[PDB]
C-alpha cells in the first residue's frame, strides 16, 4: 500500500536534477585527469628515489 | 642495519607471527560442518541433539573430534553471496523431513527441499565437500506404498542429485527422539576424512 | 667418446633433479592450500635428493673412468659416507611418507589430531638421524664387508621396502573395500602400481645384488654400475612419482612452469 | 587505572645484592617492552636495562653489563631486576618504564614511581642547565647530539621528557614531532639531526619540572643533563 | 495505478537522461594520447593470513593497511616493511569487510555477525579492544566505512545502509530505499554524501546528512560488487558480476562508458581509482586484476600474481601503491 507511495515519491525526488550536459562532464573528467596527471605515480612511474617500495 | 626501535618493531611483528601460526594450527584439527535444509525441517531438534541473528556456531566435541556446526537460518538474504564463505567446510549436514509431501508451504515441501538440495550439491564451491543427509522426522512419515520402500525411494531420489565421482552423500533415518545423530555425523566425518586423505595420497 | 657421452647423460639427470625437486620446493612453500603439515616430509626428501646429486653424482662420474680417486682417501671416506647417508635418507623418507599415509587412512581422526608441523618436523629429524647413524659408522671401491653390508642392506632398503609394500597393499585393499567406480578403481590401482613398482625397479636390483655379492660369488659382470645408476634414477624420479598424482601439486607445477 | 608500583625501598650495604620487583595492573604487561631508569641525589638521569615483549631481546647499559640481570613474568605481571655486586655509584631511585614498539607507537609512555636506594656510545648535552623564566613567556631548551640522530628511515629517535618537582617523569615529546597522550598542545619540539629545540608557548606554573633529552638510535641509551626551570 | 505512475516516471527520467547524451566519452579523448602500457611488479607480498581475505583498507598515512581473513583475524600490515602492527582476533571468524578510520586509531570489521565490531587501536592498556559493537542489521554486513573518528556508514545484506554512531551505538539515520541487496559502498572525499551498490544491478547516491537516495543508476546488467568515486567525487566506477566495469556520473545522472572485454567473462569483486583518476584498477573473478584507462575505455597492463579470486584492492591516499588481496591469503603491494 504505502510501498508504492514511497517508491513514486522517491522517483519524483530523483527526477528533479540539474542534469548537466554529458560533454561538460567529460570535459571536467579530462581536466581533472590531466591536471593531476603529473602527481600520479601509478600513471607515471617514478625512479627508486621518492618510491618507498623497492 | 635496522634501528633500535625498528628491530623491536620487527621482533613484535615476528612474535605475533608465532601466535597467529599457533592459532591457525589449533583451528585446523577441528572439523567444520555447515547445517542447511528447508524451513524448520528438523533443524532445531537435530541441533538440540548435538548440544547474533546471523550464524549460530554450535561448538561441540565427540570422541576427540571437535565439531564446529555453523547454522545459517537468520540470513534472509541470497545464499549465493555468502555461500562461498563456507567453501572450506568438511561436510554439509542437510536436514530434511520425510513428512513433507503432505504439506505445501504451490509446490510441496519435498519438491522445494529436493530442488534446494540439487542447487547446493551442484554449487561450484561444494563440488568436493560431501553431504550428510539427515532424513529426520520419520515417525510422521507413516511402486509399493509401504514405509520402507517409499523411504528408500526418497533416499534414492535425494542421492541421485550428485554428479561427481568424488562426492558421497551419507543418509540416515531417525525418529527425532534418539541420541544417535552425533554418532552418525562422527562416522560420516571419519569417512570424509578417510576419502580426503586418500585423494591427498593421489590414489582415488 | 664413449666416456664423455655418459657424462652428458648424467648431466641431464643432474639437471632433472636440480629442476624437479626445486619445483617441489617452490610448489610446497608458494602454494597456500598445499601447505599441509604432511607435505614437509616430501620437502625434506626433495631437499635430500637435491643434495645427493650435487654432492655425489659428479664424484661418481669421476669413478669408473680413472683407476682410483683423484685425491686422498680422507675425502673418499666422507664421500662414501655422505652418499650412503643421502640415499638412505631418500629411501627412509619414502618409508616415512608411506607410514604417514597409512596412519592417515587407518585411524584417521587420531592421527589427524596428532598431525601437527611439530610432529612432522620431529619425524623428519628422526629419519635424518637414523639415516646418519646407519650411514656414518662402518681405489675408491664401494664398501664391501661381511657384517656392515648386510646390516646396511637390511636397515636401509629391505626394512623400508617391506614397510612400503605392506602399507601400500593395505591402502590398496582399503580403497578397494571402500568402493565412475571402475575408472576410479583403475586410477588408484595404477597410482599404487606406479609408486611401488618404480621404487622396486629402481632400488631392489641394486640392493639385491649388493647383498648377494656380500655372501655369494655370483658377481654381476658389468651391469652393477647400471643398477647403481638406476638407484640414482630413483632420486631423479622421486620429484615426480610422489607428486604428479596430487591435484594441488599439479596446479602449483603448472602455474609455476606455464 | 594504570600504574606500576615498586617494592624494594630499602638500604643496601655496599658490595651486596637485592631484587627489585615492580607490579603493573592497568595495561597488558605481556605486550609491552619494559625498561629501568636510574637517578641520583644529583639531577642525573641514566639508562639501566631493557626487556622486550617476548623477553627474547635483552640489553643493558655498558657501564654495568653483567651486574644487573633483568627478567619478568606475565602470570603475575611483575618485572624483576636482580642487582648483584652493588657499588656506591649504584645509589638511585629506580623508575620502571613501559614502551611498545610499532609504527606510530610512543615508547616510554608511562613511568611508575620508584624505590630510593642508598648505600661508541652517543652522548647528549644540554648547556642551558638553568633557565629562570616567568610564567606566560615562551621557553627554549636545546639538546645536542654527538652523532647524526636522523636515521635513513625518515625518523629521528629523539625523546623529550619532563619531570615535575618530586614526581615521576612523564614523556613530553617523541621523535621531536609528536606529542604524547595527555601532553598539553602548548608543548612543541623540533630540530635538525644534530640540534633539538623546544618551543613551550604560554608557559604556566605547572610546566616547571626539569627537562631531559634522550637518543634512541642505539640501545646503549644515553640521557642528557637536566635543564631545571625556576621562578626567578 | 501507482505502478503505472512509477513506470511513467521511469520513462520520463530515462528520456531526460537520453536528452543529455550527446557524447559518449569515446567520441571525445580521441585527440588525447593513449597511456603507455603500465608495467606493475609485486614490490611486496604480505604472507601472514591463513584463509581467504575479504577486505583491505589503507590508512590516511598510506603506510598501514588492515585486512580481514576467515582465520578470524584482522591484521594491520605496515605496508612499507611488511610488518604486522596489530593482530586483532575476532569473536566470529566470518568477516567480509574492513574500514580503517581517517585517524589511525579506529578500525572496523564484520560480515556475517550482522554487527560491525569497532576496535580501538590507541588504548592506554596497549592492546586492541572492541570499542563498540553495533547491532541493528538483520543480514550479512557487506561493507563499512568511516566518516569521522566516529559516525561510520555500513551496508548489510538486509538491503539497508546504516550511518551508525560509535559513541551511542544507535542508528543515527537509516537508508531504506533499496529494492535489492547491497554489497559495497564508497564515500566521497568530503563525506557529505556517499553511494552504495546493489544486487539488483543498480547504485544509489545516498546523502549522509538527510537520509535518502538523491540519484539511482540502474543501467548495469547483473550485479554490483564494488564502488569507488573518481577523485574529486563526481564519478563512481562500479563493480560487476558480468565482467563489465562502468563509471557513472553524479551530475549527468547516467553511465558514461562501459569497460568490457570479450576475452574475460568473470565478475569484478573490487574497484578502486588511481590518485589522478587515469587508472581504474579492478580485481576480477579471473584470478587476477586489470588496469583500465578511465578515459580511453581501453585496457592496460594486466596484474596477475594471484592464485584465487582477487577480493579487495585499494589505491593509497597519496596514490603510490595499489595493494590487492585475494583468497590465496596473500596481500600483494603493487607499484
Ligand atoms: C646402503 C644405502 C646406500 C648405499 C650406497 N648408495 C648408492 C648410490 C647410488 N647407487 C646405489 C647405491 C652405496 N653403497 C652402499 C649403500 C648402502
Amino acid at each position: 500500500i504505502a510501498q508504492a507511495r514511497k517508491l513514486v515519491e522517491q522517483l519524483k525526488m530523483e527526477a528533479n536534477i540539474d542534469r548537466i550536459k554529458v560533454s561538460k562532464a567529460a570535459a571536467d573528467l579530462m581536466a581533472y585527469c590531466e591536471a593531476h596527471a603529473k602527481e600520479d605515480p601509478l600513471l607515471t612511474p617514478v625512479p627508486a628515489s621518492e618510491n618507498p617500495f623497492r | 642495519t635496522l634501528s633500535a626501535e625498528e628491530r623491536a618493531a620487527l621482533e613484535r611483528s615476528k612474535a605475533i607471527e608465532k601466535n597467529l601460526k599457533e592459532d591457525g594450527i589449533s583451528a585446523a584439527k577441528d572439523v567444520k560442518l555447515l547445517l542447511l535444509g528447508a524451513g524448520e525441517s528438523g533443524k532445531s531438534t537435530i541441533v538440540k541433539q548435538m548440544k547474533t541473528t546471523g550464524i549460530v556456531e554450535t561448538h561441540f566435541t565427540f570422541k576427540n573430534l571437535h565439531f564446529r556446526l555453523f547454522d545459517v537460518g537468520g540470513q534472509r538474504s541470497e545464499r549465493k553471496k555468502w555461500i562461498h564463505c563456507f567453501e572450506d567446510v568438511t561436510a554439509i549436514i542437510f536436514c530434511v523431513a520425510l513428512s513433507g509431501y503432505d504439506q505445501v508451504l504451490t509446490t510441496n515441501r519435498m519438491h522445494e527441499s529436493l530442488m534446494l538440495f540439487d542447487s547446493i550439491c551442484n554449487n561450484k564451491f561444494f563440488i568436493d565437500t560431501s553431504i550428510i543427509l539427515f532424513l529426520n522426522k520419520k515417525d510422521l512419515f507413516g511402486g509399493p506404498n509401504t514405509y520402507e520402500d517409499a523411504a528408500a525411494y526418497i533416499q534414492a531420489q535425494f542421492e541421485s542429485k550428485n554428479r561427481s565421482p568424488n562426492k558421497e552423500i551419507y543418509c540416515h533415518m531417525t525418529c527425532a527422539t534418539d541420541t544417535n545423530n552425533i554418532q552418525v555425523v562422527f562416522d560420516a566425518v571419519t569417512d570424509i576424512i578417510i576419502a580426503n586423505n586418500l585423494r591427498g595420497c593421489g590414489l582415488y | 667418446q664413449v666416456t664423455l657421452t655418459l657424462v652428458c647423460l648424467a648431466g641431464l639427470l643432474m639437471l632433472l633433479t636440480v629442476f624437479g625437486n626445486v619445483l617441489v620446493i617452490i610448489a610446497v612453500f608458494t602454494s597456500r592450500a598445499l601447505k599441509a603439515p604432511q607435505n614437509l616430509f616430501l620437502v625434506s626428501l626433495a631437499s635430500a635428493d637435491i643434495l645427493v646429486a650435487t654432492l655425489v653424482i659428479p664424484f661418481s662420474l669421476a669413478n669408473e673412468v680413472m683407476g682410483y680417486w683423484y685425491f686422498g682417501k680422507a675425502w673418499c671416506e666422507i664421500y662414501l659416507a655422505l652418499d650412503v647417508l643421502f640415499c638412505t635418507s631418500s629411501i627412509v623418507h619414502l618409508c616415512a611418507i608411506s607410514l604417514d599415509r597409512y596412519w592417515s587412512i587407518t585411524q584417521a581422526i587420531e592421527y589427524n589430531l596428532k598431525r601437527t608441523p611439530r610432529r612432522i618436523k620431529a619425524i623428519i629429524i628422526t629419519v635424518w638421524v637414523i639415516s646418519a647413524v646407519i650411514s656414518f659408522p662402518p681405489r675408491c671401491e664401494i664398501n664391501d664387508q661381511k657384517w656392515y653390508v648386510i646390516s646396511s642392506c637390511i636397515g636401509s632398503f629391505f626394512a623400508p621396502c617391506l614397510i612400503m609394500i605392506l602399507v601400500y597393499v593395505r591402502i590398496y585393499q582399503i580403497a578397494k573395500r571402500r568402493t565412475g567406480r571402475q575408472n576410479r578403481e583403475k586410477r588408484f590401482t595404477f597410482v599404487l602400481a606406479v609408486v611401488i613398482g618404480v621404487f622396486v625397479v629402481c632400488w631392489f636390483p641394486f640392493f639385491f645384488t649388493y647383498t648377494l655379492t656380500a655372501v655369494g660369488c655370483s658377481v654381476p659382470r658389468t651391469l652393477f654400475k647400471f643398477f647403481f645408476w638406476f638407484g640414482y634414477c630413483n632420486s631423479s624420479l622421486n620429484p615426480v612419482i610422489y607428486t604428479i598424482f596430487n591435484h594441488d601439486f599439479r596446479r602449483a607445477f603448472k602455474k609455476i612452469l606455464c | 587505572d594504570v600504574q606500576l608500583v615498586e617494592s624494594g625501598g630499602g638500604l643496601v650495604q655496599p658490595g651486596g645484592s637485592r631484587k627489585l620487583s615492580c607490579s603493573a595492573s592497568g595495561f597488558a604487561f605481556s605486550s609491552f617492552g619494559m625498561h629501568w631508569v636510574r637517578q641520583a641525589p644529583e639531577k642525573g638521569l641514566e639508562w639501566v636495562a631493557y626487556i622486550s615483549s617476548g623477553s627474547g631481546t635483552i640489553y643493558y647499559a655498558d657501564t654495568v653489563k653483567g651486574r644487573f640481570t633483568i627478567s619478568r613474568d606475565d602470570p603475575k605481571n611483575t618485572l624483576f631486576l636482580q642487582m648483584t655486586s652493588l657499588r656506591s655509584e649504584d645509589t638511585a631511585m629506580y623508575y620502571c618504564v613501559r614502551s611498545i614498539y610499532y609504527y606510530g607507537s610512543s615508547p616510554f609512555d608511562f613511568w611508575g614511581q620508584g624505590t630510593t636506594l642508598t648505600v661508541s656510545d652517543i652522548v647528549m648535552t644540554q648547556a642551558t642547565s638553568s633557565v629562570p623564566v616567568t610564567p606566560g613567556e615562551s621557553v627554549s631548551i636545546s639538546c645536542r647530539s654527538s652523532k647524526s640522530l636522523l636515521h635513513s628511515n625518515g625518523n629521528t629517535y629523539l625523546y623529550w621528557f619532563l619531570q615535575r618537582p618530586g614526581q615521576s617523569p612523564q614523556l613530553l615529546i617523541y621523535r621531536m614531532s609528536n606529542l604524547a597522550s595527555g601532553v598539553p598542545d602548548r608543548f612543541s619540539g623540533s630540530g635538525s639531526g644534530t640540534a633539538f629545540t623546544l618551543t613551550i608557548s604560554r608557559l604556566e606554573a605547572e610546566d616547571v619540572g626539569v627537562y631531559y633529552c634522550m637518543q634512541h638510535l642505539e640501545y646503549p641509551l644515553t640521557f642528557g643533563a637536566g635543564t631545571k626551570l625556576e621562578l626567578k | 495505478q501507482l505502478r503505472q505512475e512509477a513506470e511513467q516516471l521511469k520513462n520520463q527520467i530515462r528520456d531526460a537522461r537520453k536528452a543529455c547524451a550527446d557524447a559518449t566519452l569515446s567520441q571525445i579523448t580521441n585527440n588525447i594520447d593513449p597511456v603507455g602500457r603500465i608495467q606493475m611488479r609485486t614490490r611486496r607480498t604480505l604472507r601472514g593470513h591463513l584463509a581467504k581475505i575479504y577486505a583491505m583498507h589503507w590508512g590516511t598515512d598510506s603506510r598501514l593497511l588492515v585486512s580481514a581473513s576467515q582465520d578470524g583475524k584482522l591484521i594491520i600490515w605496515d605496508s612499507y616493511t611488511t610488518n604486522k602492527v596489530h593482530a586483532i582476533p575476532l569473536r566470529s571468524s566470518w568477516v567480509m569487510t574492513c574500514a580503517y578510520a581517517p585517524s589511525g586509531n579506529y578500525v572496523a570489521c564484520g560480515g556475517l555477525d550482522n554487527i560491525c565490531s569497532i576496535y580501538n587501536l590507541k588504548t592506554r592498556e596497549g592492546n586492541v579492544r572492541v570499542s563498540r559493537e553495533l547491532a541493528g542489521h538483520t543480514g550479512y554486513l557487506s561493507c563499512c566505512r568511516f566518516l569521522d573518528d566516529n559516525q561510520i556508514v555500513t551496508s548489510s545484506g538486509d538491503t539497508t545502509c546504516a550511518l551508525w554512531d560509535i559513541e551511542t551505538g544507535q542508528q543515527t539515520t537509516t537508508f531504506t530505499g533499496h529494492t535489492g541487496d547491497v554489497m559495497s559502498l564508497s564515500l566521497a572525499p568530503d563525506t557529505r554524501l556517499f553511494v552504495s551498490g546493489a544486487c539488483d544491478a543498480s547504485a544509489k547516491l545516498w546523502d549522509v546528512r538527510e537520509g535518502m537516495c538523491r540519484q539511482t543508476f540502474t543501467g548495469h546488467e547483473s550485479d554490483i560488487n564494488a564502488i569507488c568515486f573518481f577523485p574529486n567525487g563526481n564519478a563512481f566506477a562500479t563493480g560487476s558480476d558480468d565482467a563489465t566495469c562502468r563509471l557513472f556520473d553524479l551530475r549527468a545522472d547516467q553511465e558514461l562508458m562501459t569497460y568490457s572485454h570479450d576475452n574475460i567473462i568473470c565478475g569484478i569483486t573490487s574497484v578502486s581509482f588511481s590518485k589522478s583518476g587515469r587508472l581504474l584498477l579492478a580485481g576480477y573473478d579471473d584470478f587476477n586484476c586489470n588496469v583500465w584507462d578511465a578515459l580511453k575505455a581501453d585496457r592496460a597492463g594486466v596484474l596477475a600474481g594471484h592464485d584465487n579470486r582477487v577480493s579487495c584492492l585499494g589505491v593509497t591516499d597519496d596514490g603510490m601503491a595499489v595493494a590487492t588481496g585475494s583468497w590465496d591469503s596473500f596481500l600483494k603491494i603493487w607499484n
